[PDB]
């Protein structure tokens, strides 16, 4: 209901749907490992690759 | 048979040869003109999407 | 509404019977009444289909020589059969179908 | 060591002496359909030994003036044994592939391939208002080939085969965002990918919708001196993993 | 969601080489600048907030605009809802393959007087009606018809001189995500059109005046604005390089990779 | 509505054996056919029907 | 309110037959698809929310619209409140026999200038008055009359260029539910009209301008919109197949059951 | 006063009538047994009907 | 009660209002191949939903001067869907059948059938020194019929179709030692048998060896008065139970 901004702010849901809420804008998560290293055997930085 | 009570009856007679067809229709319960005006078809023509299975009781 | 191939080239010989296809499918929003035209530009209508009845006396040079093919015109058939092809039948033919809220064209170039 | 692999499946076995690591999808492994995700109302069938084996497509000759090749993936396996027969009698079906492509040259040839597996590859027609037909878009176990020249306007229904646009109107340099590997004749010999089921619906028909596309594009062309062997073939092998079907009907 | 920092380093000389690698395995290297030189310990306070999906897509953009004359027969505007017609928004959508979002439709309606002939014209404030028809419903043909009012389709009534109207539409689809691309036909005989899907149909929009022709024709103009929210994207895709030409297919004309320079060493 | 993407197949009915009958009985028997939904039927996206038109107030 | 799931099954061969039944007893069969084939255990996550009554009926629909000229004698609109005149709403009501609901009346009022003769016309914003008369009250005859103002009937005053007016009406009836159908006369000698009930009378609506004829006649037009809430329905009924013809009775012309096809096996 | 939507939302009644409240839209109950099986003797699925 | 049965399998269901009890083999139920009995060195495949369903053969007209019919059991199902396609690409395979035969008449017809399932039914040729060919011994889903008259000597390769010897040189009265049932139009309507895998080897090829034979012989002939329906058809339905295969190869 009350959370921090980018101090706090107060957000109340009014309508009784789910598509009526405002945009979230605060879904801060990332995981680049499924694009950079999509391999089976794991790979270390320091050792040679082959 | 559309302006009669004959539209609900399927004629089944003692055939001479074997392996013949009785009827057939596609299963589009809001689009075909056989399952259109039934009690199920006049509920589905108020909605847009449907799901689930359909029972077909014969007698 | 969408036609299969909106333009092509058809090459036939004189005295033969041309077959100008016009097929389509139906998107789910299309619920209005049907309308089918055909044009020529050697912009004169040569046949019509509206209100389930055919009107086909429109072009004097092609009087009684063009007909629809199928009996199931509300299933995606709008092809016509041009009988007794002559040299003066050179021009782009335009199959205009309009079932609201959709509209599509097909420019058929016929060269004999 | 770290150079040899030996992947086996069913009653076949693919072995490689010189190959790099294997790249697997977007980080997931192809598993069966869980019960939370399913929507069909009957019980599926899982042959699991009759389909999961390495089918082998036709081979292509890598000339000096080559352009590229592509295959549509649940269409090249339409005639390959019990996978091609379970695909016709059923109606649904999900798959996961294990693509393997191999091309060998000596220590004296030079060149480099790019092996990528593109999901939902819509291709462009020659004329701007038409759409390409089925016979000119894919072939049963036969590679359709790119060109190095723009296809002329006089064709009615032909695919635009300009290789620097990769057929889809996109820059070919940016194609590495998809799961991919490089064949390089200096240090590598065989490329291998594992592709899970990627579709917006949990199951799909297989005759109307080709939901993968394996493209092979040579960036550095093949080059050698006189006296070396001039014929260098490429050969791709694909094996479906964890397939299942639904909805029996007649043949078609 | 801060970015990673950088740790200091010392001049090494050993067997562990972090710079040499092999790009054959499809593995983009994960090196840090602390491995090829000497760095200082930099406290790093940047943020990756504005690069997220819900800050990249949730911005309003025009999709279509149609005009319609009050003094006419069949004066009204129909428009099937699809993203494919503008180009500044379409290129942002084809970065991803499967999208999933709700929608906040917003209309900006303006009016203008046509060169009428009648003397001392004066009209009160106008009224517009924007009817939304789901795919399959009965659609109107002429403007003076009873299918406009007597219907349970969700419409919105608006008069001029106020704030612009806005309605919200949830995720209306049959699959699990909107398909931006569909390689494969829609008929089982594999004939006909190529990339036509029935997975992202949202319906049409019918707009018309409510008043009658008093003394002078008024030609209005209405823009439509999307706003995707709660968006989840899947399977990214390289961005479109060549120009668009049609709204349904993906056809194009070939062009080079980039603009050229004079020589390979010219800076 | 009638779409080609989400068609649902066909339902047919065939003679397995004949309809045998004793003497002095009529042959052409008739069959009725019902339809209903299961316990897990569901709908969505309410629209207005195409079956009733109008041109005036009564 | 989720739907029921489906449980898996094994190939049986026994005496308990779930498929054979008898429809003579008026009992619709309650079989599951897990009884005639082999199914898998499907987690089922659909919802029967939008099929409820309060999501099927609580949508606004037009009921009537009347026009009235400012520059006239007896220029005003009377309308007895009844659902029977439109057809897109009436068919939704006759699915059930006895209904019970309150009401949210909403009016959308638009204006238009008539072809006047005077020079350089200009009028300020207009004012409308919508008077609601319960059944029995004194009704006005001409527009310039003192029965419009000096009354305790609940009216609403509205000026143009604002939000549309809206009043709410509770369940005003003598019985316990509105009767959609009434088989039997209203006079004890059984003479006269057939299906006329005095159980769903709600009153009339009188609408008129408040301003006077300045220089040019203005012809307005007002639509009325229902919205039933808190609705409880009883005793369902098969839906109306033939076309309506009158507002009071239920008379019709005969027509066939459905549109025909060519042959009994044609798909 | 505060309940869930289709997260929570807050609803306050303002007017002092009963016909002034908003629509409920959340009366989720059903009982199809009074239309499918309106019989006196109970009927099992597995056994024959007569 | 005790008269109704409802046997289901896969995505089909056979129901009968009037039928007697079911007879099951020699007292065993068809189960899978245990690991003690197996001899093949690879892993079998079990489709189990794609094969286990009730296929329906053609029908035959029961005239007054009828003799009898026979089917060879792993040969009539050679063209019936996914069973006929898994039988061609593989090499081995064991099955267990669930035979069902149905023939309805009113309360005014009289007659009696005998439904028996004979393992290893070798039949006799017309000439004493020749052997019957394949085209005259069985048919794809078509019943070969007996006669009431001894086949002449002028034929080269034809089956001896004398019904009182049942083709195999054995008395037809002693045929009830095999698992069998009677169709009798007075009190019965449908016969049903369940046959396990009966062979001297744990698995066998299916194109060279028909290891079952379903014979149908009318003892009391059909008889009625004038005015009843003259056309009485018989229709047999067979469903394989717990099938499995081995040894992939090419098509043949």
């Amino acid at each position: 209901q009350v959370s921090t901004q980018k101090i706090h702010y107060t957000n109340i849901n009014y309508y009784k749907d789910a598509a009526s809420n405002s945009a979230n804008r605060q879904d801060f998560t990332q995981d680049p490992g499924k694009f950079t290293e999509p391999v089976k055997d794991i790979m270390v930085k320091t050792m040679p690759a082959l | 048979n559309v302006s009669s009570l004959k539209a609900y009856q399927i004629p089944v007679q003692s055939n001479s040869d074997n392996g013949k067809q009785v009827f057939g229709f596609p299963l589009q319960p809001g689009a075909n003109n056989v399952l259109n005006r039934t009690l199920l078809g006049e509920i589905l023509n108020y909605y847009t999407h449907w799901s689930g299975s359909i029972k077909l009781t014969f007698m | 509404l969408s036609i299969t191939t909106p333009e092509e080239m058809i090459e036939k010989a004189k005295g033969e019977t041309a077959y100008l296809p016009c097929k389509f499918t139906l998107s789910p929003e299309d619920q209005g009444p049907l309308d089918i035209e055909w044009l020529i530009s050697p912009d004169q209508v040569i046949i019509l289909y509206s209100g389930d009845k055919i009107y086909d006396d429109y072009y004097p040079d092609l009087k009684g020589r063009v007909h629809f093919t199928s009996n199931d015109l509300k299933s995606g058939d709008a092809s016509i059969n041009v009988t007794n092809l002559q040299l003066s039948d050179i021009g782009t033919y335009q199959c205009k179908v309009k079932k609201a809220p959709g509209v599509a064209n097909k420019k058929i170039h016929l060269v004999v | 060591s770290d150079r040899v692999r030996s992947i086996t499946l069913g009653n076949s076995t693919i072995t490689t002496q010189e190959c790099a690591n294997v790249v697997v999808g977007y980080g997931v492994w192809p598993e069966y359909l869980k019960d939370n995700e399913a929507t069909a109302e009957d019980q599926p069938t899982q042959p699991d030994v009759a389909t999961c084996r390495f089918y082998t497509l036709e081979s292509v000759q890598w000339m000096k003036n080559s352009a590229g090749w592509w295959w549509k993936l649940p269409d090249a396996l339409s005639q390959m044994g019990l996978f091609g027969q379970n695909m016709q009698y059923h109606y649904l079906g999900r798959t996961g592939y294990t693509i393997h492509v191999q091309c060998n040259a000596s220590k004296f040839h030079q060149g480099c391939l790019l092996v990528v597996c593109v999901p939902e590859a819509e291709m462009g027609c020659s004329n701007l208002n038409n759409t390409p037909e089925f016979s000119e878009l894919s072939g049963g176990d036969s590679a359709r080939m790119f060109t190095d020249t723009q296809v002329g306007e006089s064709n009615a229904k032909k695919v635009q085969t300009a290789v620097w646009n990769a057929g889809m109107g996109v820059g070919v340099g940016n194609l590495t965002i998809f799961p991919h590997q490089w064949i390089n004749l200096r240090t590598n010999n065989s490329a291998t990918l594992v592709m899970p089921y990627i579709n917006s619906v949990p199951m799909d028909n297989m005759f109307r919708h080709n939901n993968l596309t394996l493209m092979i594009i040579p960036f550095v062309p093949l080059n050698y001196s006189e006296g070396s062997s001039p014929y260098v073939p490429i050969t791709v092998t694909i094996a479906p993993m964890c397939a299942e079907y639904n909805g029996l009907r007649l043949a078609s | 969601a801060r970015v990673a920092d950088t740790i200091s380093s010392r001049p090494t000389n050993s067997e562990s080489i972090p710079a040499l690698t092999a790009a054959e395995t499809g593995h983009t290297s994960q090196v840090v600048p602390s491995d090829t030189m000497q760095t200082r310990h930099v406290k790093n306070y940047h943020s990756r907030s504005e690069s997220s999906i819900e800050n990249f897509l949730c911005r309003s953009a025009c999709v279509y605009y149609a005009t319609y004359t009050n003094n006419s027969k069949k004066g009204f505007a129909e428009w099937v809802i699809n993203t494919r017609q503008v180009a500044q928004l379409r290129r942002k959508l084809e970065l991803f393959t499967y999208l999933r979002f709700d929608l906040e439709l917003t209309f900006v309606i303006t009016s203008a007087q046509q060169p009428s002939t009648a003397s001392s014209v004066d009209a009160p404030v106008q009224t517009h009606q924007i009817m939304y028809v789901p795919p399959g419903g009965p659609v109107p043909t002429k403007v003076k018809d009873y299918a406009w009012q007597t219907s349970t389709n969700p419409s919105v009534f608006w008069t001029e001189g106020n704030a612009p109207p806005r309605m919200s539409i949830p995720f209306i689809s049959i699959g699990n995500a909107y398909s931006c691309f569909y390689d494969g036909w829609t008929q089982f005989s594999r004939n006909g059109v190529y990339g036509i899907n029935t997975l992202n149909n949202m319906g049409t929009l019918y707009m018309r005046h409510v008043n009658e022709a008093g003394q002078g024709p008024i030609k209005s103009t209405v823009r439509i604005y999307f706003k995707p929210k709660h968006v989840k994207a899947w399977v990214p895709r390289p961005p479109r390089l060549c120009q668009y030409e049609k709204q349904k297919n993906v056809n194009f004309s070939p062009i080079g990779v980039t603009t050229s320079r004079t020589d390979i060493i010219t800076t | 509505v009638e779409d080609e993407y989400t068609a649902a197949g066909y339902v047919t009915c065939w003679y397995q054996t004949n309809i045998v009958v004793p003497a002095d009985v009529q042959s052409s028997c008739d069959i009725l056919c019902f339809v209903s939904a299961c316990n897990d039927f569901s709908v969505r996206m309410l629209k207005d029907t195409p079956f009733i038109r109008q041109d005036t107030f009564y």
